[PDB]
């Protein structure tokens, strides 16, 4: 992100001897244009993956046991059957991550092979007037097809219509005169309007390849600094007339960024400067982190606690084995024939309980995560059939986070809103025409208390009837060649009635003049379609102007043709040509576009301006007006502002010939002037429009994604607070936040700005302005003027939405609001008490910094739902990257975790899938750490007898077939196929997700309780068989000889396996035919495999365990009481804590079995615009 | 300018969508108290059965570890800290036994030699099956090196060389692999070497009416299937030698017709099964045909095993048994306690539900709909 390290790009000029050190290769090298989003580089995949795997401390412990059982010979058997499990686990993780990176590489190869045209015919010398008309051109120089990966610095690139620009290019030529290309920056910024880019002045002479092959020049450019509104270059060439070097500045407007889509333009020819990583996106992109989960870290801490227990056990074993060796007289010095002795005893007891944390922990968690990701991928309600895109996860280890997600940082381009603009309402002569049932009004009516579903369907039916009536009336009134009902966004029926003359003559005349003015003041171009010649489409610089012209052509006021001085208008069928005398273009600083036409009648002039509401209301005449249309129009606009409709205003005025003569005189004074002629045109534009007569206003709704106002409601009910890290500007963001029910009508909008209207009171350096604004907003409404006394107490609240305000920050105010530490804490403490924190004009780095601020400070789980190449940084640095997929966003879906079809799927990827996965892992981890304590503890409890000499109580084949076959599959099934409540009741009652917010399911006290239960269980599992043997040790129903330590081992293993499986089944929330089947199958596996191993050849010491143990009534008499006494405490505690102190889930399940949620279907989804009333 | 040119839906199943057939249970006092009551009744009934069965088993345990010292050459009683009679018919029939010692000066093993004669009376019968085992308290046979000390090739009768006996896997006889002369012991390891050596009689010599003595048999005391692993020796009669503690049983070595066939030697197979815990009770005499009537009986035990040198103990244990092995009331006690605990827990839950219960399913008892 450094602006230094400049560069120089030549064309048709060999580099001087200063850059090439006699090898023909310049010292400077430029990175390849290949985009690389893979997590692990294909050259360093194995070392990075092995280091990432060995981050976990259990892997280091396994490696330590390996290297200390291999070097220390004659302590264990051959180590060839101890390294294989660890190596297999590591290679399994390696193959899994390699498959993930292969998927990402497939995506990168699909992205990199896009077609582009590169100048072929002249070799490149970089990596391996203007036109000299004297020399003949080159007939082989053309624009040949090529890919993006082979676009080197200095290659002339031609971009066709609707073609994505490969890399940063210096504009050289365009089909249009003056070279005014239009680019769609919807990926690099929030601007929905097409940005205009001018080419170079001297480079306009060339028009084809035959002219550029004779061009020779060089561009000295600054280093890539990752900024979207700044660039400094120097174009330089040599004149063909005389001998001299000519220089020309190159600003940002002559730059074609990577993610920019060349739209509404035939072809743009330019020269590439930055490539690959040097582009303005790949620097604001990031480094595609590994994205570790959250439960993994607490898992490492739990592994450390298990290490502590193992060390305690081994210490108390090595003490007693070493105190017993110093006691006389023992039976060892007769028949059996202290530093190093105690040391070898300790390191024998270490290998004894070497499985207090088994090798199957980091291979069970990985299997569970992959299975949960696959079950996410194969969900039918997360499939968007509009483009055949299921919810494909790209980071498989991030699956339990979605159950702990608390903050959601949305976008506003392809995430909250679609890319359509529909004209909805208008105000003509103080009369409001237009019908619409906005989902904001639906949420408002729901909050009032009235019915929404039935009433909503009724209202929609009425709108449909009014629409068909309007279509019939407009088709019966006249015939228009451009008319089409599918593009008729307007629906009102009173408009056509008052346009045909059902409300007098003046009203009809005013409506006609307004509809004509809508098709006059615009820079819209008309292009005949490719397939249908009669269907002439409107190519405009902005979508709102396109919507205005479309709803004008619908009402019988079509605008066609762009003549020299004039434009054709088909009014109801009759074609008339006007005369656009002047067109004052819509500037970003003017916010109003004006047209001065010559209307006959000497004739008169007509000035029609279209602009914002307040901007045009300022340039009005409160004296010569209706004085009744102004109040009505203001009320209607204030009404439309509360419905997400970005309203405009239209004002016309008549002029005589002397006024227009005076105006063109001062214009010719100002137009052909020098020394900053801009201010002159601004003031003449201001003085011509100092007075105007408002003749109507408009209203264009920016349609959101389906079911967004209800998905937001579900998420806010679950407790998931959401911020809107918007793009383009402020007013668009405000009306959108009004559209989706984020901004209410009574919420005060705390504006945090730098050079606004409330900054004159604190007029100083912007830092002090922002500080004073934040402090005054943290003082009167909610007095918390402080940093470490309120933030430290608010961090231990887990997040509860409250405050009833909203906050709007700009780009510069944000850049200042998170540059200092105290400012960071103050800004964050402010936003934490707000309801609807927004943002405006935020660069990628700034939104990434906001996400990092919310993540690091006030540690929570953030979500980064968003589409666009500018949203990549915040997606990567948010631990959950949900990139909206489609045929538009092909860079924020790659460098992300999940790629859902549209935003309305988040409230299912997070509310039912995420909660499920989080609860499943939070129940699996303690179960897994408890099912191993109950086993190795028995090996220890056999130590207080035998005096800790190191004799295995179980056979050498039960230590490797207990953590592998007897009890692993039930735990995997509890973690893959468990459900708190069905998805219908999950999305019906989202408040249960609050449990995942407070971190109330996976805490260390739960793990300690489970380990204590394992200790008690193991005590019982060992001391019931012993107490059976404790009196006379002859319990076999025929004498005949029991009591081999392997038989007691079978007793203990049976009790422990049955207790562990029934424990897994007790804590499971639902009992289905799969988990119960596999639990019974695991029990049968234990029994039948004992039966197969004992009754076999290579079972030397055993050889009859099954026939000699399972056939006695004492075995079952011990097994039943063992299972009952291991399950009775936990079951009683559950039955009391689910009767005396029931949590939320218990009450939800009780009322679910009572019959509260027994009307809704199986695949219920409240975020669906097509669900019936169920 | 010539450059002017031109089915993934997830399979809706019952398993892919995680909508498998299931039952979602809840622990309501309508489905908890019946379970507790059923479990309690079942466990109390089973425990009553087990205790009624255990209150009938009769046993006789007599420790004789100090017969070579504390006993005399006349019929003298045994101290009260050496014998225990448990007879359910007569629960107060002490009638202490009478033991005597008859020293044999032939053996030069002063530690333990001679013969102990024990006369014990039984006032009841033992139906159709009588077991006589030897108890060895304070003998540690479950240590790390002691237990792994043998060879399963010599147990299987193979002619295992010195390498297969010494350089084997983690289960091998390391200390006693080879003697001084260079001949690998046939029974190797500290288990076979340290075998129990007291010679028990083949009958219970009667006292009352000597015309009918009660007989026993050393055949059928170990599992029959165990004869599928203990095979006959296949050694060349010149490369083996008895273990260092077996030198008094084979003072001349291993000649032609003295090599013991461990297959039909069920006591040796009984000893190659190292006991798990401290006490070691191994069956040595079995009677399957005749009932043992009342009266006095006499045992002639040949004391060849030194036990008092580590303050250990040993003795005889005579019993009929039961379906749950020897007399051990732990199972019945645990069943009774489990049943009583389940019943008390059911009663406590009933009290808490009828005195301090809650609503069935309320919309105001949740966490958010209450504050
Ligand atoms: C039953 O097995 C017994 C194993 O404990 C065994 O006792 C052992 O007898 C041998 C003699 O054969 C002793 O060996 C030592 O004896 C001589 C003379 O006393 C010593 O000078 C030597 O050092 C030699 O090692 C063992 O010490 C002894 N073991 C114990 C623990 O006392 C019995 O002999 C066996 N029974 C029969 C009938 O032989
Ligand atoms: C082999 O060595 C045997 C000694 O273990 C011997 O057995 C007897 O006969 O040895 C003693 C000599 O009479 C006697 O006192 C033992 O009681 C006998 N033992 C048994 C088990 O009968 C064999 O006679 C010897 N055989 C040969 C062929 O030398
Ligand atoms: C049953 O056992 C008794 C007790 O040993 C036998 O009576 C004596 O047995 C010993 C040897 O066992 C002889 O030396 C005595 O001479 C026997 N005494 C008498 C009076 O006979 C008894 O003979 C045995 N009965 C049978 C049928 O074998
Ligand atoms: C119980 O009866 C069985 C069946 O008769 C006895 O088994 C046989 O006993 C005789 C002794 O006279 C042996 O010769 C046979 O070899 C035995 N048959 C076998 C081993 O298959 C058994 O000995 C009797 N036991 C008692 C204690 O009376
Ligand atoms: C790296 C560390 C964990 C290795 C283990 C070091 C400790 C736990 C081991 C190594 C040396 C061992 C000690 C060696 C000597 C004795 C003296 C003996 O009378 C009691 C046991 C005692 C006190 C041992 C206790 C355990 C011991 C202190
Ligand atoms: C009976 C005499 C001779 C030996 C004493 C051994 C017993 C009583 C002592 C020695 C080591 C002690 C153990 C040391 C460590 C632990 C692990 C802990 O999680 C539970 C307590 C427990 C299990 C202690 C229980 C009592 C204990 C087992
Ligand atoms: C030779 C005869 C005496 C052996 C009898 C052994 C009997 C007591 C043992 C062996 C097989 C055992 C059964 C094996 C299977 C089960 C099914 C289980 O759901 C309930 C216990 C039950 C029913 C066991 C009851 C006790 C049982 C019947
Ligand atoms: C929110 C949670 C932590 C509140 C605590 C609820 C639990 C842990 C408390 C509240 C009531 C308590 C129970 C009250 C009565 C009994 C019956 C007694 O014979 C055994 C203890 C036992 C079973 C107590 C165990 C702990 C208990 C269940
Ligand atoms: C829940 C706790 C407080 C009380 C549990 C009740 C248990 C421990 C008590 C109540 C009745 C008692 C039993 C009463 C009768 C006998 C018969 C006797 O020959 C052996 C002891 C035995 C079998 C007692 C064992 C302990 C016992 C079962
Ligand atoms: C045998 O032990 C008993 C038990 O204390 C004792 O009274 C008696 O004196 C002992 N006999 C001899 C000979 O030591
Ligand atoms: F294109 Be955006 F609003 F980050």
């Amino acid at each position: 992100n450094r602006s230094d390290e400049l560069r120089t790009v030549y064309y048709n000029l060999p580099l001087p001897e200063d850059m090439l050190d006699e090898d023909g290769l310049p010292l400077a090298v430029y990175p390849r244009n290949k985009i690389r989003t893979t997590k692990y580089t294909p050259l360093t995949f194995f070392p990075k993956n092995i280091l990432f795997q060995f981050h976990n401390f259990a892997n280091i412990y396994f490696l330590i046991l390996l290297i200390l059982g291999a070097f220390q010979i004659f302590g264990v058997t051959n180590p060839g059957f101890a390294s294989v499990p660890l190596i297999v686990i590591v290679i399994i993780t390696a193959i899994k991550d390699g498959i993930e990176d292969s998927r990402r590489t497939v995506l990168d190869l699909e992205v990199n092979n896009t077609r582009t045209h590169i100048l072929s015919g002249v070799k490149n010398e970089n990596v391996a007037n203007l036109v000299d008309r004297t020399l003949q051109p080159n007939p082989e120089c053309r624009f040949a097809k090529d890919y993006w990966k082979n676009v080197k610095v200095g290659d002339i690139v031609r971009v066709h219509n609707n073609d994505e620009i490969p890399a940063d290019m210096i504009l050289l030529s365009t089909s249009d005169v003056d070279g005014a290309c239009y680019v769609e920056t919807k990926n690099l910024d929030g601007e929905t309007n097409l940005k205009v880019r001018q080419s170079l002045k001297c480079s306009k002479i060339i028009k084809s390849s035959r002219d550029i092959t004779r061009t020779k020049f060089w561009v000295e450019s600054e280093g890539p600094h990752a900024n979207l509104y700044s660039y400094q270059g120097n174009f330089k060439w040599q004149d063909t007339q005389n001998g001299n070097i000519r220089n020309e500045p190159v600003n940002i407007n002559n730059l074609l960024l990577r993610g920019c889509t060349l739209r509404n333009t035939k072809w743009a020819m330019g020269m590439v400067i930055f490539t690959g990583d040097d582009t303005k996106i790949m620097i604001n992109a990031g480094v595609t982190p590994t994205k570790k989960s959250r439960i993994s870290r607490e898992l490492n801490f739990s592994v450390i606690l298990n290490f502590v227990l193992l060390f305690i056990l081994c210490f108390t074993a090595g003490i007693v084995n070493g105190v017993y060796y110093k006691q006389k007289p023992r039976s060892r010095d007769y028949f059996e024939f202290a530093s190093t002795n105690g040391f070898v005893s300790f390191w024998v007891a270490v290998i004894l309980y070497q499985s207090l944390v088994p090798i199957s922990l980091y291979i069970s968690v990985e299997i569970i995560k992959t299975a949960q990701a696959i079950f996410i991928y194969t969900d039918v309600l997360l499939y968007n059939a509009k483009l055949d895109y299921p919810c494909t996860p790209k980071s498989w280890n991030i699956s339990d986070d979605l159950g702990q997600i608390e903050y959601i940082f949305s976008d506003k381009t392809g995430t909250l809103t679609q890319n359509v603009m529909e004209f909805k309402k208008c105000t003509i002569n103080g009369v409001s025409y237009g019908r619409a049932y906005t989902e904001a009004l639906a949420g408002l009516r729901k909050r009032q208390g009235v019915d929404v579903e039935s009433e909503g369907r009724r209202e929609k039916e009425e709108i449909a009837k009014d629409r068909e009536t309007m279509i019939d009336e407009l088709r019966s009134m006249s015939d228009n060649t451009q008319f089409c009902p599918e593009d008729l966004t307007f629906v009102s029926k009173e408009i056509v009635e008052d346009l045909k003359g059902s409300s007098g003559d003046h009203q009809q005349k005013c409506c006609e003049h307004f509809l004509l003015a809508l098709a006059l003041c615009h820079s819209v171009l008309v292009e005949p379609n490719k397939d249908d010649p009669k269907k002439l489409d409107i190519k405009a610089q902005s979508p709102d102007e396109s919507a205005l012209v479309s709803t004008a052509r619908q009402l019988g006021y079509s605008f066609v043709g762009s003549s020299k001085s004039g434009l054709i208008v088909e009014i109801q069928g009759v074609q008339k040509e006007f005369q656009v005398l002047n067109v004052l273009e819509f500037n970003s600083s003017r916010k109003r576009m004006s047209c001065i036409i010559k209307i006959p009648g000497e004739p008169k002039a007509l000035l029609i301006c279209k602009g914002a509401d307040s901007v045009i209301y300022s340039r009005l005449d409160r004296t010569q007006n209706d004085a009744t249309l102004l109040e009505k129009t203001a009320l209607h606009l204030e009404e439309y502002a509360t419905e997400g409709l970005r309203t405009l205003c239209l004002a016309q005025r008549e002029l005589t010939w002397s006024e227009y003569e005076r105006w063109v005189k001062t214009y010719d004074v100002a137009a052909a002037s020098v020394t900053n002629r801009e201010e002159e045109l601004d003031k003449v534009t201001d003085v011509i429009e100092r007075e105007l007569i408002l003749l109507g206003g408009t209203a264009i709704e920016d349609r959101l994604q389906d079911g967004v106002p209800d998905s937001i409601a579900l998420l806010a009910e679950a407790g998931i607070k959401l911020w809107v890290l918007t793009g383009d500007k402020v007013e668009t963001a405000i009306n959108i936040g009004f559209s989706c029910n984020v901004l209410n009508n009574d919420m005060e909008l705390l504006v945090v700005k730098a050079s606004g209207e409330d900054v004159e009171e604190f007029g100083s350096d912007p830092i002090q302005v922002v500080n004073n604004l934040v402090t005054k907003y943290l003082r009167e409404k909610f007095g918390m003027s402080g940093s470490e006394e309120e933030l430290k107490e608010a961090k231990r609240e887990h997040g509860l939405p409250q405050g009833n305000f909203a906050v709007i920050i700009d780009g510069d105010a944000l850049k200042v609001a998170l540059n200092g530490e105290e400012m960071r804490r103050k800004f964050l403490l402010l936003c934490k008490n707000c309801k609807a924190v927004l943002c405006c004009r935020v660069s990628p780095a700034q939104k990434a910094a906001v996400v990092k601020l919310v993540k690091k400070t006030l540690d929570v789980m953030t979500l980064a739902i968003g589409d666009g190449s500018n949203d990549v940084a915040m997606i990567q640095s948010a631990d959950v990257g949900v990139g909206i997929a489609g045929e538009e966003g092909r860079q924020a879906v790659m460098c992300s975790d999940y790629a859902i079809g549209q935003f309305r799927y988040v409230t299912r990827l997070v509310l039912v899938h995420g909660k499920w996965c989080y609860k499943r892992l939070a129940e699996m981890i303690p179960q897994f750490f408890y099912k191993n304590v109950i086993f190795t503890l028995s090996l220890f409890w056999y130590g207080i007898y035998n005096n800790f000499d190191g004799s295995y109580l179980f056979e050498y084949t039960y230590l490797t077939f207990y953590n592998l076959a007897f009890t692993s599959v039930p735990v995997i099934l509890l973690a893959v196929l468990d459900q708190d409540v069905s998805d219908t009741v999950s999305m019906l009652v989202p408040q249960l997700y609050r449990v995942g917010i407070l971190r109330k399911e996976w805490n260390q006290t739960k793990f300690l309780w489970y380990m204590l239960d394992g200790v008690y269980q193991s005590v019982i599992c060992f001391f019931f068989p012993y107490l059976a043997y404790h009196k006379n040790m002859v319990v076999t129903e025929n004498g005949l000889g029991l009591d081999h330590r392997y038989f007691v081992g079978v007793f203990v293993t049976a009790i422990a396996v049955t207790s562990c499986n029934f424990y897994v089944f007790m804590e499971q929330y639902r009992w289905d035919w799969f988990c119960g089947l596999f639990i019974c199958l695991s029990l049968a596996v234990f029994y039948g495999w004992t039966g197969i191993w004992t009754s076999s050849s290579s079972s030397n010491e055993f050889y009859k365990g099954a026939a000699r143990v399972f056939a006695q009534p004492a075995y079952w008499a011990v097994l039943f009481v063992g299972v009952l006494f291991c399950l009775l405490p936990r079951f009683t505690i559950d039955c009391i804590r689910k009767i005396f102190y029931p949590k939320d889930i218990e009450i939800v399940r009780e009322m679910w079995l009572r019959g509260d949620f027994d009307l809704y279907p199986q695949g219920y989804d409240p975020t669906d615009p097509s669900r019936p009333r169920i | 300018e010539e450059d002017e040119v031109k089915n993934r839906r997830p399979k809706e199943d019952a398993f892919t969508q995680q909508r498998l057939a299931a039952i979602n249970p809840v622990l309501t006092p309508r489905t908890v108290l019946p379970l507790y009551l059923l479990i309690a009744v079942v466990f109390v009934i089973v425990g009553g059965c087990i205790l009624a069965q255990n209150s009938k088993v009769d046993e006789v345990t007599i420790y004789y570890q100090d017969c070579m010292t504390n006993a005399t050459s006349s019929w003298s009683d045994i101290p009260s800290e050496h014998w225990q009679f448990v007879f359910h018919k007569y629960k107060t029939y002490n009638t202490a036994p009478q033991w005597r010692f008859v020293d044999d000066e032939s053996d030069d093993f002063t530690k333990q030699r001679g013969t102990c004669q024990i006369r014990f009376t039984t006032p009841s019968d033992m139906k159709n099956n009588v077991y006589l085992n030897y108890v060895l308290e304070k003998f540690a046979a479950n240590h790390r090196r002691y237990v792994l000390s043998f060879s399963e090739d010599q147990i299987r009768g193979e002619d295992a060389s010195y390498e297969t006996v010494h350089d084997a896997t983690g289960i091998n006889c390391k200390p006693l692999s080879k003697n001084a002369d260079g001949k690998i012991y046939y029974p190797c390891g500290l288990i076979a070497n340290s075998m129990f050596n007291d010679t028990f009689p083949l009958q219970l010599t009667n006292v009352g009416d000597t015309s009918n003595n009660y007989s026993l048999t050393n055949k059928g005391i170990n599992w029959e299937s165990d004869k599928k692993r203990y095979k006959k020796t296949k050694y060349n009669y010149t490369q083996i030698a008895p273990p260092p503690y077996w030198e008094k049983m084979y003072p001349d070595g291993y000649n032609e017709t003295n090599i013991p066939d461990i297959q039909d030697w069920e006591e040796f197979q009984n000893w190659m099964r190292p006991g798990a815990f401290d006490k070691i009770t191994k069956l040595i005499r079995i009677n399957k045909n005749d009932t043992l009537p009342a009266g006095e009986y006499q045992l002639d035990i040949g004391l060849h095993w030194p036990v008092l040198e580590f303050n250990g103990k040993k003795g005889i244990y005579l019993t009929h048994g039961s379906h749950l092995g020897g007399r051990n009331p732990f199972l019945g006690i645990v069943y009774l306690i489990g049943g009583c605990i389940c019943a008390a827990m059911a009663l406590i839950l009933l009290t808490f539900w009828l005195f301090g219960g809650r609503k069935i399913a309320d919309a105001s008892s949740l966490s958010w709909n209450m504050k």
